[PDB]
RNA sequence: UUUUUUUU
C-alpha cells in the first residue's frame, strides 16, 4: 500500500611506506660428459673481463744506457 | 783404465757415506760445483747396488739441455760398457732411443717428464728420480719440484734428489720442509780473479783494451773468450777488432775472430771446434751459449763485462720486453768457471769489488715469474689442481701474470664458463705446441668457414717455431729470390717449405737461396710430429672430407688460412691509426707499435708504397729499442675479425 | 731501423 522500487543488479546492468629511517661474480671449479663449445649464450652471462676475477675470487683472491760499467756514475 | 778414472772423480770417495744418506731420507739435496761428478757417477751406483732390483721401476735423470742428455748417456754408455739404447738410455723430444724392459737409467729432459703427468700422475715407473742442474730454474723444473712435493704424501717409496750450486741449495731445503743437504766440494784448476780498479766508462773499448793486454804480452799458447750481450755488440766488436788487427804491425802474431750466438748459422757454429794452428791466437766472441751449453777447448782467459740480457713478459699488455740488466752473481761465478777448463785461467771482469758486493743481486730471476704462463695453467688444471695462488710453488707468478693466463683460456675456448675444461681444451694438452697454436690446427679441420687448409697450417705452425733462425743474412735478400707477390709474412712461411720440398729436401738448394739447411731440418720433424697428433685425435680424416666434397684450390686458400690465424690469435691484432698502428684490446690501450725491419710488411711499406692495411695480426710484441711486431699477417675484410671471434669482436668494432 | 738463452 506505498511505494517500494526494487534496485538489483540485473536490473541495472607509487610506493606505499610504513616509516622513514635514517653484485660481484664468482665461480668455484669442480673438485674430482664433455662440451664441445663454449657457446654464444655462456659469454653473455660472463664476459670475458669478468672471467679473469671471478676464478681467482672463488679460489680466495680478495733502459740502460748503450755503454756503462756496472756503476759509472 | 775407464773403471781407475771412476776413482779419481770426487763424488766417488763420498759414496761409502752417501748412500746411507739416501736410504734413510726421501728428498736429499747434493750441493756440488761443476765437475764434481754429480751428473754422472750417481746413478751408477744405485745400479751397482741393486736399487732397482727385480723390480719394473726405472731410474730417471733430469736435464734441462737436450744437447747435454744425448751427450751425458754416451758417456755412462762408456762407463758401464753397454751400447747406447740399452741398459742406458736417454729420452729426448725427438730421439727416443730407449728400450721398454732392458735400459735401466735413462736421460730424459725436463720438458719430458712434465708430460708423463698428463697420462700418469703418480709416475708408477720410477723409483728414483734426479732432478740435475736446479739452479737453471727453467720453467718445466719449478712446476716439476711444485707437482713433486705433492707427490711425496701419496708415495712413500719413491726417492727424491737434486743437484744443485751452492748459493741456490739453501732455499731448495726449506722447500721441502727441511730436508737434508749433503755438500761434495769438488773444483778443478782454480781462476785468479782480477778487477778493475775504478769503474769504466764504455765497457766495450775497455773490453777491446783488455785483449791487446793479453795479447801483445801474455804467454801462448791463450785464447780469449768475452761475453758480450747480444749479436749486435758482436758485430761492432768484431769490425772494430778487425782494422786495429791490420794496423798493428807485422811482427805480431795473427789474431782470429769467431763469433758464436745461437742464431749464427751452423757452418760458422764449427769453425771454434778447429785446433787453431801454431803461431796464432784464436779469441772468440760469446753470449751466453758459451758458459753453459758447450766447451771451448784452450780458453785460458776469460773477460767479463758482467752484461746479460733478459725478458720480462709484461702481463697486461700481454708484450715480452728485452732489456739489458747487470747479471747477478750467481751468473758472474758461472763465467769464471769457464776459464779454468784445462789448466790455470785468468778471469778478467770489467768492475769494481765494492760494485760486485754491493750492486749486483744473488738471484738473477726465477723463470716462472718471466714467462708467459697460458700454457702451463692448463697443465695444471688437467692435473685436478683446484687452486692455484695456494698452489705449493716455490717462486709465485704475479696475480696479472696468472689472471691474463685465464681469460686467455676462456677466449679459446678450452674451459667453459663454469671453470671445466672442455672437449677442445683436453687436446691442448696433448699436442706439443702452444694452446694457442693447436686452436689454429682445430678449426683448420672443423670450423665450418675454415675447412680444408690443415695441410697448410701444419706448414706454417712448424715453421714458425724456428722464425730466429731460417734466413742467412737479411730476408728481404731471400725473400725476394724466392718469389715476389707475397703481401704477409706467414704466406712466405707456406711457399719456402713447399718449394723446399719439391726440390726433393735438397742441401743444395737451401745455400742456392741463403736458408739454413739444418734450421729446414729441424722444421720437418716439428712438421712431422704435428701430423701425427692430429691424426690420433682425428682431425686428418675430417680434414680429407671438406677437400673432396668441396672442391677449392683457387686463391681463396690463403683467406681461410688467415682465418685460422684470428680464431688462435684473437688479442694479437692491431688496427691501423693516425701515428700508426695500435693494440686493439679492450683493456690495453694502443702502444703505437712498428713494424720490425725484417718482416715483409716492412719491406712493401717502405722499399714499395703499398697502401697499409687496416688491420695486421702479429705473433710476438716485443720491445728491444721500440714496440715492435714480427711475423705480420695482413687481413684484408674487417668482418672476419666479427664472424671468427664474436666473443671479443662484436664489442670493439 | 734489426732476437738473450731454451724446452714440449
Amino acid at each position: 500500500s506505498k511505494f517500494s522500487l526494487k534496485l538489483g543488479s540485473k536490473t541495472l546492468k607509487k610506493i606505499k611506506i610504513q616509516s622513514i629511517d635514517k653484485k660481484k661474480l664468482v665461480i668455484k671449479l669442480s673438485e674430482n660428459p664433455l662440451v664441445e663449445y663454449v657457446t654464444e649464450k655462456e659469454y653473455n652471462e660472463v664476459p670475458v673481463e669478468e672471467f679473469g676475477d671471478a676464478l681467482l675470487r672463488g679460489m680466495g683472491w680478495e733502459i740502460h744506457p748503450d755503454g756503462l760499467g756496472i756503476g759509472a756514475k | 783404465t775407464i773403471q781407475e778414472a771412476r776413482k779419481l772423480l770426487p763424488v766417488h770417495q763420498y759414496k761409502d757415506e752417501l748412500l746411507q744418506e739416501i736410504k734413510k731420507n726421501q728428498v736429499l739435496i747434493i750441493m756440488g760445483e761443476t765437475g764434481s761428478g754429480k751428473t754422472t757417477q750417481l746413478p751408477q751406483y744405485l745400479v751397482e747396488d741393486g736399487f732397482t732390483d727385480q723390480g719394473k721401476l726405472q731410474i730417471a735423470i733430469t736435464q734441462p739441455r737436450r744437447v747435454a742428455a744425448t751427450s751425458v748417456a754416451a758417456r755412462v754408455a762408456d762407463e758401464m760398457n753397454v751400447v747406447l739404447g740399452k741398459e742406458v738410455g736417454y729420452q729426448i723430444r725427438f730421439e727416443d732411443k730407449t728400450t721398454p724392459n732392458k735400459t735401466v737409467l735413462k736421460y730424459m729432459t725436463d720438458g719430458m717428464l712434465l708430460r708423463e703427468f698428463l697420462t700418469d700422475s703418480k709416475l708408477s715407473k720410477y723409483s728414483c728420480i734426479m732432478i740435475d742442474e736446479a739452479h737453471e730454474r727453467t720453467l718445466a723444473t719449478d712446476i716439476l719440484i711444485g707437482l713433486l712435493k705433492d707427490i711425496l704424501p701419496q708415495r712413500p717409496t719413491l726417492k727424491l734428489l737434486i743437484s744443485s750450486a751452492t748459493m741456490n741449495a739453501k732455499k731448495f731445503s726449506e722447500f721441502f720442509d727441511n730436508c737434508p743437504i749433503f755438500n761434495v766440494p769438488g773444483r778443478r784448476y782454480p781462476v785468479d780473479i782480477h778487477y778493475t780498479l775504478q769503474p769504466e766508462a764504455n765497457y766495450i773499448h775497455a773490453a777491446i783494451t783488455t785483449i791487446f793486454q793479453i795479447h801483445t804480452t801474455q804467454s801462448l799458447p791463450g785464447d780469449i773468450l768475452v761475453f758480450l750481450t747480444g749479436q749486435e755488440e758482436i758485430e761492432r766488436t768484431k769490425t772494430k777488432l778487425e782494422e786495429i788487427m791490420s794496423k798493428l804491425g807485422s811482427r805480431t802474431k795473427q789474431m782470429i775472430i769467431t763469433p758464436i750466438y745461437a742464431n749464427l748459422p751452423q757452418e760458422q757454429q764449427l769453425k771454434i771446434f778447429q785446433p787453431t794452428p801454431e803461431n796464432c791466437r784464436k779469441v772468440v766472441l760469446a753470449t751466453n751459449i758459451a758458459e753453459t751449453s758447450l766447451t771451448i777447448d784452450g780458453i785460458r782467459y776469460v773477460i767479463d763485462p758482467g752484461f746479460v740480457k733478459e725478458n720480462s713478459y709484461v702481463p697486461s699488455t700481454g708484450m715480452t720486453q728485452l732489456l739489458t740488466v747487470p747479471c747477478s752473481r750467481a751468473s758472474v761465478d758461472q763465467r769464471a768457471g769457464r776459464a779454468g777448463r784445462v789448466g790455470p785461467g785468468k778471469c778478467f771482469r770489467i768492475f769494481t769489488k765494492w760494485s760486485y758486493l754491493h750492486e749486483l743481486e744473488l738471484m738473477p730471476k726465477p723463470e716462472i715469474t718471466r714467462t708467459n704462463l697460458s700454457n702451463t695453467v692448463l697443465l695444471l688444471l688437467s692435473l685436478g689442481v683446484t687452486d692455484l695462488i695456494k698452489f705449493p710453488l716455490m717462486d709465485k707468478p704475479s696475480i696479472p701474470t696468472l689472471r691474463k693466463s685465464l681469460e686467455n683460456l676462456y677466449i679459446l675456448g678450452a674451459l667453459n664458463s663454469k671453470g671445466t675444461i672442455t672437449r677442445l681444451g683436453k687436446m691442448m694438452c696433448e699436442f706439443p705446441c702452444e694452446p694457442e697454436f693447436a686452436k689454429v690446427l682445430y678449426t683448420a679441420a672443423t670450423h665450418e668457414q675454415c675447412q680444408g687448409v690443415l695441410e697448410e697450417c701444419l706448414t706454417i705452425v712448424s715453421m714458425l717455431h724456428e722464425t730466429p733462425s731460417l734466413f742467412i743474412g737479411q730476408k728481404r735478400d731471400a725473400a725476394a729470390s724466392v718469389l715476389s707477390e707475397v703481401e704477409s709474412d706467414h704466406i712466405l712461411y707456406l711457399e719456402i717449405f713447399n718449394q723446399w720440398r719439391n726440390s726433393k729436401f735438397s742441401r743444395s738448394w737451401c745455400q742456392d737461396h741463403k736458408i739454413q739447411f739444418k734450421t729446414m731440418l729441424r722444421v720437418r720433424n716439428i712438421r712431422n710430429q704435428l701430423f701425427r697428433c692430429s691424426e690420433k685425435v682425428g682431425l686428418v680424416e675430417k680434414n680429407d672430407q671438406a677437400r673432396m666434397k668441396i672442391g677449392n684450390i683457387a686463391g681463396y686458400i690463403n683467406a681461410r688460412i688467415t682465418r685460422c690465424f684470428i680464431s688462435g690469435f684473437p688479442m694479437n691484432i692491431v688496427q691501423l691509426g693516425p701515428t700508426g698502428y695500435q693494440t686493439m684490446g679492450r683493456s690495453s690501450g694502443g702502444l703505437n707499435v712498428s713494424v720490425h725491419p725484417t718482416s715483409i710488411l716492412f719491406v712493401n711499406h717502405k722499399e714499395k708504397a703499398q697502401r697499409p692495411s687496416k688491420y695486421v695480426l702479429y705473433q710476438q710484441l716485443m720491445l728491444t729499442s721500440k714496440e715492435f711486431i714480427r711475423d705480420c699477417l695482413v687481413i684484408p675484410k674487417e668482418e672476419w675479425l666479427i664472424d671468427m671471434v664474436p666473443q671479443i669482436f662484436k664489442d670493439l668494432i
